RNA sequence: UAAUAUUUGUUUAAUGAAAAGUAUUUUAUUAUUAUAUUGUAUAGUAUUAUUAUAGUGUAUAGUUUUUUAAAAAUAUAA
RNA sequence: UAUUUAAUUUUUAUAAUUAAUAAGAAAGAAGAAUAUAAUUUA
């Protein structure tokens, strides 16, 4: 949450399934 | 397998197979010197692919012109005047 | 040697030291290669941990050799190392005079 | 003839000796007394 | 006319073949355009199980 | 023989050529229609103008004659005015592109 | 011969199988078939001494997968139909088999034979899947709907993304099974196999299509469903 | 982004009706001799069944003189010398 | 291409790296014993159009150029894309082939030649053209500084009226040492993957970038 | 005889086809430039036979039904 | 096809007291098939 939260404060990998 | 375009005759070689039987006579690809999809043809015959075993692989002997390509291009005086810069065998 | 099974005896060992004077020219720092049990794919792998030489293969520390065989998977490994543990003082004598 | 002498073979149990290093050992044999 | 007719059907169909050649040719390469741009981002090397080093000494190459 | 080792000559077909017997261009390659006639000297001839400049009629087994840059029948060169065929008329009995030259030819 | 394709098809332990055919040179073109289709589509329903002849074979491209040489490349590129699976070949297997050296395909004897004849039926397989990029988490017990859609992916696999430039070749594959050609090719050899008389074959006008558009909406809904 | 029979006869200007009769066999398009299959010549309606006709269950093998007249017979008004 | 066993010790051929080609250092024991000494067998080497493009770039600039000191002609762009002397050999072969280039000897001394034949030389021209064209409109330079454009330009100009000769040679120095020192900064990585035509030939697809270093 | 022999449909360059004198085309079908009238698809040799006869006219539509898990001897070729 | 010989009736722990000149649970591939009774293998 942290993490796409710096993602977003700067504003694949596996897919879902 | 030596190949030419209609237009620019453009010559190269590659082994065929026999999956490509198909394609032996007529080849679609794509030629250096005029650039675009040309269509080559199958002008003379060189060597095998596969080999039985106990027996040679290199007869099948390709013919007197692809052995003419091969002194013509990658000969004495074809090499020469490469050598300068890299002499194959050497990087 | 070659077709040994598990553990190498010594007596392989005088094997390998009789072929040493079999072959004139080599020096330890000959290509990987000339070995006994070195195939295409156990050559390789040794390439990119940076070993092209005798010497490198002695060199190893018997936990590089086991991952090499056994999580990389490059078999019969432990030969061509024991190999080289063998062959390689004879060779700097040899390179000596 | 089909009897189990016969027609049984040992093959499996080939690894119990080391064929591969009598063979060396014996060419050491031939080196050594210069055959 | 039937000299002109089996001239007429047999040269167009070979137009054609050539549009399904070079539609089929410009499909390929837009293909392997995208092997070229997928196999980037997966780190797909497409040389084996050897790293680059491997390859890099090219005496195996 | 079969396939003619063409290492030594190309044998491509010049964008240049015209007709021997017209005078008019050639589509290079994309077509059939023109028969080359290679002499082992080019030769280009439409299908449609592969006969007689003289009379206009076919050209008896394939064989011609050839006055001025324009091409004529062997009785028509001979000096001969016997004119008119039994089979057919104003083709040839031809085969396009160098296929009914390629028999026997340089190689 | 030791050469990892390249077939030597005896009888004698040495020699792999024979599976019986015309010639050896026929033996080889229905061994490429093979081969080709298996690198195609994982699993393989093959009959008689074919099967163990794919296993070895199937190992051999791995093996030359795993070589990842461009004179492997071209010599896996001697031996294919398929160009294109050639690439599939250099691209999936070595992620697919990094941990393991031997016995790549799987074996599996099929209870069913043909009815045709009493030749028995292999199941012939690629191992781990889990590893592989398109063929992650497909489910074979049962086949696909019309053959031309995309096989079944497991209910707890659902939501699984393959490599774009196969779905594109395999939708350019099966955007041709849609036009109503097919469906006169397919009527026309209910015709043809019904002359040839073949029994069970229903007359032409009887024989409605493989492919609606009712049934083409649903389908790509399901399949935008697994995407 | 495909190659597409009609618009490829459309870029060439050549008769799209025409251009699939190149890759049909003759006996399909023009009034000429060739092997046909007799599960093709349809049938009469039975009880259980309708009526089978070769219009309904192949539209496209179908001859078209429009093609046959414009191809192979002759037109009289070439020759007509009156 | 490792310097230590394809090549004597201590060269380094100046020009692009391949991605992720490791430089490993390989100790002086080194050598093959005689029969493995065959063994070489290259990885293949771009010939497509890039590196074409690029050596007929070079062999533009110098009218004659001598094939044993080419390399050095090369390796003075900040443009190169080429690898060894191998890379360059190759690109000359089917150079050669297309009708790009014909060889000769001059002998006077042994010198052997490159020129640019007579039939092909409009299509060179349009290429090297092409290239200034673009890289003027991607040069930092510009849009900045106009009187820097315009002092080039005319002074060119103007230069072309005496004689232009000694200043080129006085210019080439200069792109050499902007060029070496540039290189400390960034490579131009040479990426490849392998793909298979309809024929059934493998052949690579290749595509340049360049990585910065600091 | 006979749980016999035969058959055994996993990959096409049979391109073409007037001389066939048999085969429910439900409306096979011009838009013509022409006039009325008439008529267009698979059965030669007892077969969906080895596979046709002949006159057209043309060259890149791959134009898309051949079983099988040992060895003798028979048949080809090396 | 009848007689006649030769082979077989698919591991018999074992063989010969005599005639004449010998038989233990069953069939797919005898091989998991690329000559190891598993070459480490997810
Ligand atoms: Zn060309
Ligand atoms: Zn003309
Ligand atoms: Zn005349």
């Amino acid at each position: 949450r942290k993490e796409h939260d710096k993602a977003l404060g700067l504003e694949n990998r596996k897919p879902f399934v | 397998a030596l190949f030419s375009c209609f237009r620019c005759g453009y010559m190269y070689e590659f082994a065929v197979s026999n999956s490509y039987c198909r394609k032996l006579t007529l080849r679609n690809d794509h030629c250096p010197r005029c650039d675009q999809l040309t269509l080559f043809r199958f002008m003379s015959v060189s060597g095998m692919v596969g080999n039985m075993p106990f027996k040679p692989i290199g007869v099948p002997g390709p013919s007197y012109a692809t052995l003419w390509w091969r002194k013509t291009r990658e000969g004495k005086e074809a090499s020469a005047p490469l050598d300068a810069v890299c002499k194959s065998d050497r990087w | 040697g070659i077709a040994t099974g598990g553990r190498v005896t010594n007596e392989d060992r005088r094997w390998w030291l009789v072929h040493l004077e079999c072959a004139p020219d080599i020096t330890p720092g000959t290509f990987i290669a000339w070995l006994d049990c070195c195939g295409t794919h156990t050559c390789k792998k040794l390439i990119e941990r940076n070993i092209w030489t005798i010497e490198q293969v002695a060199a190893l520390d018997s936990d590089q050799v086991d991952e090499l065989k056994y999580r990389e998977g490059c078999l019969k490994m432990d030969v061509v190392w024991e190999h080289a543990r063998t062959i390689i003082t004879p060779l700097r004598q040899r390179e000596v005079t | 003839t089909n009897r189990h002498f016969f027609v049984a073979r040992a093959n499996a149990f080939f690894s119990r000796l080391p064929i591969a290093r009598v063979q060396r050992s014996l060419a050491m044999e031939a080196v050594r007394e210069g055959r | 006319k039937r000299i002109d007719t089996a001239k007429r059907m047999r040269r167009d169909r070979r137009r054609i073949e050539e549009l399904k050649t070079l539609e089929f040719w410009g499909w390929y390469m837009k293909l392997q355009r995208v092997r070229g741009r997928w196999c980037r981002e997966q780190g797909v090397s497409s040389r084996g199980v050897y790293g680059p080093a491997v390859d890099a000494a090219e005496l195996w190459g | 023989p079969a396939y003619n080792e063409d290492v030594d000559r190309p044998m491509v077909v010049p964008p240049d050529a015209i007709c021997f017997n017209c005078d008019k261009p050639i589509d290079a390659g994309d077509v059939n229609s023109y028969v080359w006639i290679p002499a082992g000297q080019g030769y280009f001839f439409h299908f449609g103008c592969f006969k007689c400049n003289r009379c206009k009629y076919r050209l008896g087994h394939n064989k011609f004659y050839s006055k001025d840059g324009k091409a004529w029948c062997i009785p028509c060169a001979l000096g001969r005015d016997v004119r008119v065929p039994t089979r057919r008329w104003h083709t040839s009995y031809v085969n396009t592109h160098r296929t009914g030259s390629r028999l026997t030819g340089h190689f | 011969t030791t050469e990892p394709l390249m077939a030597d098809y005896g009888w004698t332990r040495g020699k792999l199988p024979k599976f019986r055919a015309r010639s050896p040179f026929h033996r080889q073109q229905i061994a490429r078939r093979m081969v080709t289709e298996m690198i195609r589509k994982d699993y393989c329903i093959v009959g008689g001494a074919r099967a163990p002849a794919l296993r070895i074979l199937a190992d051999h491209v791995v093996e030359l997968a795993k070589a990842g040489d461009t004179d492997s490349r071209q010599q896996l590129a001697y031996f294919l139909h398929d160009p294109l699976m050639v690439d599939k070949a250099f691209d999936e297997y070595p992620r697919r088999f990094k941990d393991m050296n031997a016995k790549y395909a799987m074996m599996t004897r099929l209870k069913s034979r043909r009815r045709t004849d009493a030749v028995a039926m292999y199941f012939v397989e690629y191992k781990n899947r889990d590893m592989s990029d398109n063929h992650k988490g497909e489910d074979y017990s049962a086949g696909p709907e019309r053959f031309f859609l995309p096989p079944r992916i497991v209910e707890t696999e659902k939501g699984i993304q393959r490599p774009p430039h196969m779905q594109m070749a395999f939708d350019r594959w099966a955007s041709k099974f849609k036009t109503e050609e097919f469906h006169h090719w397919w009527r026309l050899r209910h015709a043809k196999l019904r002359y040839w008389g073949v029994r069970n074959v229903p007359h032409p006008s009887d024989v409605d299509p493989l492919w609606t558009e009712k049934e083409e909406e649903e389908w790509h809904n399901e399949m935008l469903a697994n995407t | 982004g495909r190659f597409n029979m009609d618009e490829a006869a459309a870029a060439l200007q050549l008769n799209p009706a025409y251009a699939a009769a190149l890759y049909r066999p003759l006996n399909y398009t023009f009034h000429i001799r060739g092997q046909l299959y007799p599960a093709q010549k349809g049938r009469p309606s039975r009880p259980g069944s309708l009526a089978a006709s070769q219009g309904r269950m192949f539209p496209l093998y179908q001859r078209n003189d429009r093609l046959d007249k414009e191809l192979f017979r002759l037109n009289s008004r070439g020759l007509t010398t009156e | 291409w490792q310097s230590g066993v394809h090549t004597p010790h201590g060269v380094v051929y100046r020009g692009a790296k391949m991605k992720n080609w490791p430089e490993q250092r390989i100790p002086e024991n080194f050598k093959f014993t005689e029969e493995q000494r065959f063994r070489t067998k290259a990885i293949p080497r771009d010939v497509g159009t890039i590196p074409r493009n690029f050596v007929l770039g070079v062999l533009y600039r110098h009218q004659p150029c001598e094939v044993g000191g080419l390399w050095e002609h090369c390796t003075n762009d900040p443009e190169i894309v080429l690898d060894s002397k191998r890379h360059l050999r190759e690109v000359l072969k089917q150079a050669r082939e297309e009708g790009f280039v014909t060889f000769e000897r001059d002998a006077i001394s042994n010198e052997w030649l490159c020129f640019l034949t007579r039939e092909r030389y409009e299509e060179v021209q349009r290429i090297v053209t092409a290239k200034s064209e673009a890289v003027d409109t991607h040069s930092g330079l510009r849009g900045a500084a106009a009187t820097e454009t315009s002092t080039y330009a005319e002074k060119f100009r103007e230069m072309n009226v005496e004689a232009k000769e000694a200043h080129a040679r006085r210019l080439e120095e200069e792109v050499a040492n902007t060029t070496r020192y540039l290189r400390r900064f960034q490579q131009r990585e040479i990426d490849y993957l392998p793909y298979t035509d309809l024929n059934g030939k493998v052949n690579f697809m290749w595509w340049y970038e360049t990585r910065d270093v600091q």
